[PDB]
């Protein structure tokens, strides 16, 4: 909850964010839309008051102790994340942020195994990366296998944020070791499971070979 | 006259250091008007840190900073400051400054400047090449051991853009970064085009163009 | 009393 919360939505969906900044009745509230690379961006202030220049789709409301933010029609350029505000007398607390995401039909990812290039292996260490290109949903699992040995701690994975052309994630997982446990073990594999594949598919190479 | 606030300052400080950030207004001012810090962690929401009322000289801050940092504001250079001492590495984060409107609502905001609080040496990358094989194939550069951030990477010098995905970062154990950059391409052209892949780590002042060939036997 | 005063700042 440190961290944005995650929201799948369609271009003319409707949408209702709840603001979770432990609040009170007496709190001032804004709320912001902020893209990434970007600083946010000011949408609506005073719990309600469209803040100028702001779309009308986006309104703000107050029920007792809850504030809202609703944008009654989805835009393609409305896919951010958006943080409430509130306001005290000594204090100002952002809540932990909804992050509303393309939604968009499954697709499988395409699967590549990079072993580590003759130049780092000279260097001492060994980074071998297996590449997962253009799938959605994000929810993927990764999987390493060195001599058959299921893997867990050595390796780091990373994802890009969801494509603007085409709604796909891509993700990085990088196995290291340093030089001398690479080259005690032959077979390294890395085996992926999606909701676009019926079954794991599994890229792998033997190191030394072509 | 149009309104903005530009932020300078910022970089890399060791734990216990102490850094000011900048934040000049124009088109407003801040005498007349209130000035807030927010930050942000890389991939996390965003936390106030601190606001000035110069006008009835009120200070407020959050809990996380009291005692350590200090915002303040110089009238005649209509420029406000957050002067931050004790810095933790929980401190690391993008720090933007942005002006209050009704309620404390923050109407215009600044550009945002990148404060990295750690014990690692400035350091560039190792890059090497992620090889293609056998449609479509897919080729990379591995950026590895860089601190601190930001790399930029492109292709071609800018000429291929189409099929690019850089990954964000990863804070290896070591206090280390290092990311991905792959591309896809089509396998006919692996014979014809080359590819370089470019990376720059201005922190360094390093800079790396690596050939990306498919490795030969 | 924070998320009072910008109110009274833009009537000055």
């Amino acid at each position: 909850t440190q961290s944005p919360s995650s929201l799948s939505a369609s271009v003319g969906d409707r949408v209702t964010i709840t603001c979770r900044a432990s609040q009170s009745v007496s709190s001032a509230v804004a709320w912001y839309q902020q893209k990434p690379g970007k600083a946010p961006k000011l949408l609506i202030y005073s719990a309600s008051s469209l803040y100028s220049g702001v779309p009308s789709r986006f309104s703000g409301s107050r029920s007792g102790t809850d504030f809202t933010l609703t944008i009654s029609s989805l835009q393609p350029e409305d896919f951010a994340t958006y943080y409430c505000q509130q306001s005290s007398s000594s204090l100002i607390t952002f809540g932990q942020g909804t992050k509303v995401e393309i939604k968009r039909t499954v697709a499988a990812p395409s699967v590549f195994i990079f072993p580590p290039s003759d130049s780092q292996l000279k260097s001492g260490t060994a980074s071998v990366v297996c590449l997962l290109n253009n799938f959605y949903p994000r929810e993927a699992k990764v999987q390493w296998k060195v001599d058959n040995a299921l893997q867990s701690g050595n390796s780091q994975e990373s994802v890009t944020e969801q494509d603007s052309k085409d709604s796909t994630y891509s993700l990085s997982s990088t196995l290291t070791l340093s030089k001398a446990d690479y080259e005690k073990h032959k077979v390294y594999a890395c085996e992926v499971t999606h909701q676009g594949l019926s079954s794991p598919v599994t890229k792998s190479f033997n190191r030394g070979e072509c | 006259s149009e309104v903005q606030l530009v932020e300078s300052g910022g970089g890399l400080v060791q734990p216990g250091g102490s850094l000011r950030l900048s934040c000049a207004a124009s088109g407003f001012n801040v005498s007349y008007s209130s000035i807030h810090w927010v930050r942000q962690a890389p991939g996390k929401g965003l936390e106030w840190v601190a606001s000035i009322y110069s006008y009835y000289g009120y200070t407020y801050y959050a809990d996380s900073v009291k005692g350590r940092f200090t915002i303040s504001a110089d009238t005649s250079k209509n420029t406000a400051y957050l002067q931050m001492n004790s810095l933790r590495a929980e401190d690391t984060a993008v720090y933007y400054c942005a002006r209050g409107y009704y309620g404390a609502a923050m109407d215009y905001w600044g550009q945002g400047t990148l404060v990295t609080v750690s014990s690692a040496s400035t350091k560039g990358p190792s890059v090497f090449p992620l090889a293609p094989s056998s449609g479509t194939a897919a080729l990379g550069c591995l950026v590895k051991d860089y601190f601190p951030e930001p790399v930029t990477v492109s292709w071609n010098s800018g000429a291929l853009t189409s099929g690019v995905h850089t990954f964000p970062a990863v804070l290896q154990s070591s206090g280390l970064y290092s990311l991905s950059s792959v591309v896809t391409v089509p396998s006919s052209s692996l014979g014809t085009q080359t590819y370089i892949c470019n990376v720059n780590h201005k922190p360094s002042n390093t800079k790396v163009d690596k050939k990306v060939e498919p490795k030969s036997c | 009393n924070l998320s009072e005063l910008d109110r009274l700042l833009l009537e000055l």
